[PDB]
């Protein structure tokens, strides 16, 4: 009921250093360093052991924990991940310390996966829910962003309108590290714009659906950016411009490269989904 | 490259 709206922003009326570049478009590669507190429902999928990053998330109530369908199941790869593998990581802003006294580490206590989630072919409804054994602490840092409703959805998922995406995945396509370039120390985010179905569909031989949308920069445009490696599962983010809430639009889905041009980043359509997180969310 | 959290979570 309070979501989408941060502690250090919205809450005490400060504005963070870019999200005026959304609101005037109403009507990670080549990011940047996010601000404190900036994305309190980022969250980091953690690997027990060995300790890594899995993945990106985000949180939408003190149990629950939305994320992307193949970063717990994804046969290609052997991966399918259960429970006790994991961990969450919220209030989080450095990739790799342990952020004393700020950051909070749960542990899962039930996985949720679409039903129909296509890993065989697209990545079609890419979705998966996470109910946290015990409720986390809100925070300055800590704090759930809201789910889109019909209308919202229907205002806001318009090309040309752009949004957020934050993660801790790499800084390049190339593989890269703590020498040349590839891991960034922090939080990273960058604004992208939605773009028109037509030109997603020619930008790739795999089918897209409507569970599905693309972002990112055209050639022409001359501004870059994208997720990358380390960024999947985590949020596509709006701010809605009549309520001044923060909504998540999509989900960090797949791509063909990071930065590519030609080429965008497809998310999955969180609204179009959210029957099933209703019903997960209602039913358990 | 990452740091060692406490082994209560682990
Ligand atoms: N684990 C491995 N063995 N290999 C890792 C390959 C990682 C590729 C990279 N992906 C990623 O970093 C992350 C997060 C992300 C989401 C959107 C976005 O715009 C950017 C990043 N997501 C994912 O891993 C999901 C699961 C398979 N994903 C893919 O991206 C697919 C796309 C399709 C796969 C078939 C079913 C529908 C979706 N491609 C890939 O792994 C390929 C990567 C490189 C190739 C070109 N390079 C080459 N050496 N041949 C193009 C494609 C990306 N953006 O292409």
């Amino acid at each position: 009921a309070d979501c989408g709206l941060r502690p250090l922003f919205e809450k005490k009326s400060l504005e963070d250093k870019t999200e005026r570049e959304l609101l005037e478009s109403y009507i990670i590669v080549e990011g940047s360093d996010a601000e404190i507190g900036m994305s309190p429902w980022q969250v980091m999928l953690f690997r027990k052991s060995p300790q890594e990053l899995l993945c990106g998330a985000s949180l939408i109530s003190d149990r629950w924990v939305l994320t992307a369908a193949h970063c717990l199941l994804y046969p290609p790869w052997d991966k399918n991940f259960t429970e006790n593998d994991l961990l969450v990581r919220i209030g989080k802003h450095s990739r790799t310390r342990y952020e004393r006294n700020i950051e909070k580490i749960s542990m899962l206590e039930k996985i949720y996966i679409h039903p129909r989630y296509n890993w065989r072919e697209n990545l079609d409804r890419d979705i998966a829910l996470m109910k946290l054994k015990k409720p986390v602490a809100f925070s300055d840092y800590i704090h759930p962003v809201c789910l889109p409703d019909r209308e919202t959805a229907a205002s806001l998922l318009q090309a040309g309108y752009k949004g957020r995406v934050t993660g801790w995945g790499n800084l390049k396509e190339t593989w890269t590290a703590n020498v040349g370039k590839g891991q960034p120390s922090v939080l990273q985010v960058v604004n992208l714009p939605i773009v028109e179905r037509p030109v997603c569909k020619d930008s790739t031989r795999i089918r897209i659906t409507d569970n599905m949308f693309c972002a990112g920069y055209k050639p022409d445009e001359g501004k870059r950016g994208d997720a990358c490696e380390g960024d999947s599962g985590g949020p596509f983010v709006m701010k809605s411009p009549f309520n001044n809430r923060w909504y998540q639009m999509g989900i960090v889905s797949w791509g063909e490269g990071c930065d590519r041009d030609g080429k965008y980043g497809f998310y999955t359509h969180v609204f179009r989904l959210k029957k099933w997180i209703q019903k997960v969310i209602d039913q358990f | 490259d990452f740091e060692e959290i406490p082994e209560e979570y682990l």
